[PDB]
């Protein structure tokens, strides 16, 4: 099966950074844009941006620029989301989801289980 | 970016009844007539799950009690009959254009 395995919960303090991982199996991430989605507690889904692991090209919504960095390592079939200078506004569950012709061509049919990040002293 | 607005914010229904909900886009999301508007089910504590893509196409494995209509700016998700498994927040998403955007959710509860 197509699977997305995300890294485990994080409990970190204000000002720190975290790097979350999303490991794919069942397909080559080079066949898919790897998207990241933010969900604050009690709130909706927000697109952060995506990477094309075939060439490392990312896109970021303006409000996440300088905050979020998305990268990929095709040798381990993994995509990453790094978040720096963390504030409580960053407290959220973060999801990865592939989008691509040979895996999920129409919408986001496959989602990781999400990684919770909690920012507090 | 294309704003998606969902109504109602929450709905409580009886088991076996009909539930319907609205997703309205502030700009058209059609591509050659087809709405690039998808519906996700997010059960409590779980990731979103794809129900329907491009307005009315059910993903395999989604039961036929689910259906969707719409084009351009006005979309509808229908669940009939509502079953206990269907407790969730339902989201619409457009992929007509970057950045991908999502509606605010309709939280479905059973009374």
């Amino acid at each position: 099966e197509v699977q997305l395995q995300q890294s485990g919960a994080e409990l970190v303090e204000p000002g720190a950074s975290v790097k979350l991982s999303c490991t794919a199996s069942g397909f080559n991430i080079k066949d898919t844009y790897m998207h990241w989605v933010k969900q604050r507690p009690e709130q909706g889904l927000e697109w952060i941006g995506r990477i094309d692991p075939a060439n490392g090209n990312s896109k970021y919504v303006p409000k996440f620029q300088g905050k979020a960095t998305i990268t990929a390592d095709t040798s381990s079939n993994t995509a990453y989301l790094q978040l720096t200078s963390l504030t409580s506004e960053d407290t959220a569950v973060y999801y990865c989801a592939p989008f691509g012709y040979y895996v999920s061509d129409y919408a986001m049919a496959y989602w990781g289980q999400g990684t919770s990040v909690t920012v507090s002293s | 970016d294309i704003v998606l607005t969902q109504s109602p914010a929450s709905l409580a229904v009886s088991l076996g009844q009909r539930a319907t909900m609205s997703c309205r886009a502030g700009e058209s999301v059609d591509i050659f007539g087809v709405g690039f508007l998808h519906w996700y089910q997010q059960k409590p504590g779980q990731p979103p799950k794809l129900l329907i893509y491009r307005a009315s196409n059910l993903e395999s494995g989604i039961p036929v009690r689910f259906s969707g209509t719409g084009s351009r700016t006005d979309f509808t998700l229908i669940i009939d009959p509502v079953e206990a498994d269907d407790v969730a927040t339902y989201y619409c998403q457009q992929t007509n254009e970057d950045p991908y955007t999502f509606g605010g959710g309709t939280k479905l509860e059973i009374k």
